[PDB]
RNA sequence: GCCUAAAAUAGCUUAAUGCGUUGGAGUAAGGGUUAAAUCUGUAAAAACCUUGCAGAAAGCCUUAAAGUAAAAGCAGCUAUUCAUGCCCAUAAAACAGUCUAUAAACGAGAGCUGCGGUAGCAAAACGGAUUAGAUACCCGUGUAGUCCCAGCCGUAAAUUAUUUAUUAAAUUAAAGCGCCUAGCGAUAUU
């Protein structure tokens, strides 16, 4: 795998982690 | 700190995890004495006495210790904290028993002096003593758990318990479950000893102590599941100060906590000191709990006055 | 001063030796009945017997020391190997297979 | 040219008690010399290093030169003279 | 196996040193061993001073003992050293069982037979 | 009066140089530093500041009667060269130079590296 | 602890000996290591760079030494 | 056959060494007293003979 | 018989560092930056000689790892338990293989629960600067964590595909598998 391929995946993983933290302390999870 | 995961795991041996069949059994955790070999029957007839419950009332008949009374019948055991009587005679452990009046375990020891009948005594059980073991005291005894020797014949780093402040009165300092004390250094006529609470103190070298720790390592894993469990032990409920009316407590008014927290008699209870500044015993204390030097405590309001 | 022969015998004996050496000495003596001749240490009868004795001696060892994972893995490897050896003997040489099972008190569960 | 001990001598005298013998493999500051300087085999290199480390634990050697123990050289020579005289008389 | 004990004790009188040595010897004898060598080197000056909570020792008395006993003797000896307060520092090291290897013994046997064969 | 043997301790740790004069038992008699002479935050790192501090210490040492001194150096730096030379040229005799820089055998974890 | 005696007031000679002791006995190396912390994976890279610089210096002077030996160059 | 002879040779040598071995407390006290009365030199001066076994 | 940077278990050593540490002596700074300041001191600090207490880590040897510990990984000293590796001398008439559909065990660092400990370092946090802004990089304090014991979690840019023959490698031909079929796009459903 190349550096360019790593960077393309990096952005999507960041977005998923941010959303999960927001829903960590919510009654109704946003999905 | 109790957590519900701890009870679900059911890992630690020697504990009874009661299945949550009823609301009063869901959080109940007790001690399994049979699995540990601890006798839980009646005490020795010649070393016990039945006494009435006082319920925290003095000879004037008034309540001086609150939230007491209403439990089960009380029986007391006589324990020999000082083994000076039986110095030379070896003793054989017969049983390890449970006493509801203390948090440790007691050991029943039989001595057979030459030319006399057997003698029975109760002792505070060391950490690793079982039935059939041999206990010895006085000069000429090995440095092993269960041996009682003067401070002049104990190594520095060896944990000890049941320490005597006075030369022959008896052990008073380290008694609670799974506690110990250590010796840091020995001077001309005193030894520097660290107590279970973290205090450094001077103790005369002619005092005696027992090698080892106390014999109950499951004390902090207990959880009473019901209010009635502690009622059977002799404890009564208490009411919060802010729930009372003004004529009963300083917090009585409708508002909650109008003034800083205090005792029912108005003394601040979130840090105010109660030991006497000029106490005669300041000559034997080097460092108080938390690391405060004795001089800092002894001379604190005198500087403010100046 | 006189010589003490009783001290020489103790030193040359198994008394002042590690536990493993003493156990291994007993294992060899226990196979004096099934070995082919006085110096047989490699026949299939001897090898299987020694492996079985090692397993029995190791059961108490790992009941106290439950964190020595390296030793357990070695034991597991030998455990599987002995099974395949017995599987081969049963298929090709039943009479030898029968003697090993009878001597060690095992069960005939080594078929395919 | 400097004295060199034979490998047979090293294997016979490589012990933590022989501080004098072990000194030949230490730098003037008191550190362990590498194998390329001692001219020893790998098994012999390990033994010498362990002997020095054990001697340090027992207070028979110091991890480095100490300013408060500079009179030991005088003491050792004085002890050596007495021992030689005693044995010679005997 | 064969063990060797090196002990650094305070520079006290002969009686105190003898008592410390005798304790170790009786421990070995009780367990079922025997003692081969007993030696003393007198008071020696150390590379650096041994420090106790309020004491400094620039010198010590050194003695050694060699004994043969079961593998359980090491813990017993270690306990005695810790309990005794006249001992400053100690170490126990294991030694080879035999002086001569099997190969060396065989060569001696072969040489003897050759002399007899020639005779 | 002038027949006094003393010790001069030089501490240099990449930011400042400290010179202390003591007797042979360890009791301090005088001490100097570049800040005590007039050189401040950024100017304390110059070789001129080290020379001035060394000269001032020598003057006080002579007044007290210390003419023969031994120098103990702790740390690795460039200021030690100038301080020692100034002491010698100021009229104080130097008999020995001793290096006592410590060396941990393992030790404690240093701080992280500056990502400048 | 290195002790350098001063003879005939030659302080500069004593200073030269002190520097030699630090380099020979590894005092400068200890100071460099303890200035700041590096992970074992980052310490490995640092050691590789230092060895590479040493090897390049060795190679350069190996070429010069051959020229001197053959052509007897007085450098 | 030769190995058996070697074993017997080792046994014979150990018997000679056993003459100076101590197993009784009476001998232990005598050995301790003699050792204390005749101190030896340590490795700081003369190399010591390191034990190799029995 | 010996050896071991192997694992588990138990004893021991201290160079340096920290402090609401002891006594002596002494007096204005110490610390830090591209340049400064916050901060620590003058009510007696730092520096120097001494006293006490404490945790973590292992200089030279020391080098790859050449041990390869199965991989994850592994060097302060001594001993026990156990598993390897070396020499020297032996042993087997019939038995022992490769690969893995399925199944199980081990498994860095971070993280979670309980117990003990807490020097140094350091997410977060709070101040001083830099800058158009600095919500970052720099400086000063500093809690979890890093440490011990018992459990949970099973994730890494967590090594070169495995085996037979040849071969220094390589190359050539075979045996049993897993995975890919343009990219892009889900917290889909189960
Ligand atoms: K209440
Ligand atoms: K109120
Ligand atoms: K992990
Ligand atoms: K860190
Ligand atoms: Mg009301
Ligand atoms: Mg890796």
């Amino acid at each position: 795998i190349t550096t360019m391929q790593w960077r393309k995946l990096k952005i999507k993983k960041h977005k998923l982690r941010k959303r999960r933290k927001a829903n960590r302390m919510r009654v109704v999870k946003v999905r | 700190k109790y957590t519900y995961k701890f009870k679900q795991a059911r890992a630690v041996p020697g504990l009874v995890y009661w299945k949550p069949r009823t609301p009063g059994l869901r959080h109940k955790i007790s001690i399994d004495y049979d699995f540990l070999g601890v006798y839980t029957g009646a005490p020795h007839k010649d070393l016990s006495a039945a006494v009435p419950k006082l319920s925290g009332r003095n000879n004037h008949g008034r309540i001086t210790a609150r939230h007491r009374g209403g439990g089960m019948k009380k029986v007391l055991r006589q324990v020999d904290y000082s083994r000076e009587k039986v110095d030379g005679i070896p003793g054989v452990v017969e049983r390890v028993e449970k006493d509801p009046n203390r948090s440790g375990f007691l050991a029943l020891v039989k001595y057979q002096p030459e030319g006399q009948l057997p003698i029975f005594k109760y002792h505070l059980a060391p950490a690793e003593i079982k039935a059939g073991d041999v206990l010895l005291s006085g000069d000429g005894a090995p440095v092993q758990a269960g041996s009682t020797l003067p401070l002049r014949s104990i190594p520095l780093g060896t944990p000890i318990h049941n320490l005597e402040l006075t030369p022959g009165k008896g052990g008073q300092l380290a008694r609670a479950a799974n506690v110990s004390a250590v010796i840091q250094s020995k001077q001309l006529e005193n030894a520097i000893v660290k107590l279970p609470s973290g205090e450094i103190r001077l103790i005369n070298l002619d005092c005696r102590a027992t090698v080892g720790r106390v014999s109950n390592h499951l004390q902090r894993m207990i959880n009473y599941g019901k209010a009635g469990e502690r009622r059977k032990l002799g404890w009564r409920p208490s009411v919060r100060g802010i729930a009372k009316n003004p004529n009963d407590h300083p917090h009585g008014g409708r508002t909650n906590g109008g003034r800083p927290s205090c005792t029912p008699w108005g003394v601040y209870c979130k840090g105010q000191r109660t030991r006497r500044r000029n106490n005669y015993t300041n000559k034997f204390i080097i460092t108080r709990k938390g690391g405060q030097p004795i001089r800092k405590f002894a001379e604190a309001k005198k500087l403010k006055a100046r | 001063q006189n010589a003490k022969a009783h001290l020489v015998e103790k030193f040359l004996g198994p008394e002042f030796r590690p536990r493993i050496k003493q156990l291994k000495a007993k294992r060899l003596e226990a196979v004096n009945d099934i070995k082919r001749h006085e110096a047989d240490v490699s026949s299939p009868e001897v090898r299987v017997s020694l492996m079985t004795y090692r397993i029995r001696d190791s059961i108490p060892l790992f009941d106290e020391c439950k964190k020595e994972l390296t030793g357990m893995r070695k034991l597991e490897i030998m455990f599987n190997k002995r099974r395949r050896i017995l599987r081969g003997l049963r298929k090709h040489n039943f009479p030898i297979y029968s003697m090993i099972i009878n001597k060690l008190g095992m069960r005939d569960i080594y078929s395919d | 040219f400097r004295p060199r001990s034979t490998h047979q001598e090293v294997t016979e005298m490589a012990d933590f008690k022989n501080v004098s013998f072990l000194t030949q493999f230490l730098s003037p500051a008191g550190r362990i010399q590498p194998r390329r300087v001692t001219k020893l085999t790998e098994p012999l290199q390990r033994r010498i290093a362990k002997s020095v480390k054990l001697a340090r634990n027992m207070a028979l050697m110091a991890g480095e030169a100490r300013l408060d123990k500079l009179h030991l050289t005088r003491v050792r020579q004085e002890e050596l003279h007495r021992y030689q005289l005693k044995k010679s008389v005997q | 196996p064969l063990y060797e004990l090196l002990c650094l004790a305070k520079p006290l009188g002969k009686a105190e040193i003898a008592g410390a040595m005798k304790i170790v010897g009786q421990t070995v004898l009780k367990r079922g061993g025997f003692i081969t060598e007993v030696q003393s080197y007198g008071e020696q000056q150390l590379a650096y001073d041994i420090r106790r909570p309020f004491e400094i020792y620039p010198s010590a008395h050194i003695f050694k003992m060699e004994f043969a006993a079961p593998t359980d003797i090491v813990r017993l000896v270690t306990h005695e050293m810790r309990v005794n307060e006249n001992v400053l520092r100690w170490v126990v090291v294991r030694r080879p069982r035999f002086k001569h290897t099997l190969q060396e013994l065989l060569e001696e046997v072969k040489a003897q037979e050759n002399d007899d064969f020639k005779a | 009066v002038l027949q006094l043997e003393g010790v001069v301790h030089i501490l240099n740790t990449s930011n400042n140089i400290v010179l202390t004069l003591t007797d042979k038992e360890g009791r301090v008699k005088a001490w100097t530093t570049p800040s005590s002479v007039g050189y401040k935050n950024a100017k304390k790192r110059l070789p001129v500041a080290a020379e001035t501090a060394a000269g001032e210490l020598a003057k006080r040492a002579l007044a007290l009667g210390y003419s023969t001194v031994a120098v103990k150096i702790k740390g690795i730096g460039t200021m030690t060269q100038y301080a020692v030379q100034m002491l010698s040229s100021s009229g104080i005799k130097i008999t020995q130079l001793v290096d006592v820089t410590p060396v941990p055998y393992g030790g404690c974890r240093p701080s992280r590296k500056r990502r400048v | 602890a290195f002790v350098a005696e001063v003879r005939d007031g030659n302080v500069d000679a004593a200073l030269a000996q002190v520097k030699k002791y630090r380099k020979t006995e590894g005092v400068n190396d200890s100071v460099r290591k303890k200035e700041y912390f590096l992970r074992p994976s980052l310490q490995k890279f640092r050691d590789s760079e230092l060895t590479y610089a040493k090897n390049m210096g060795k190679l350069i002077h190996e070429r010069v030494n051959w020229v001197v030996k053959r052509k007897k160059i007085k450098l | 056959r030769l190995i058996k002879k070697a074993e017997n040779l080792r046994y014979a040598m150990l018997l000679e060494e056993s003459r100076n071995w101590i197993d009784s407390e009476e001998e232990l006290e005598k050995r301790i007293n003699q050792s204390l009365e005749n101190p030896e030199a340590f490795g700081f001066i003369v190399d010591l003979p390191i034990a190799k076994g029995l």
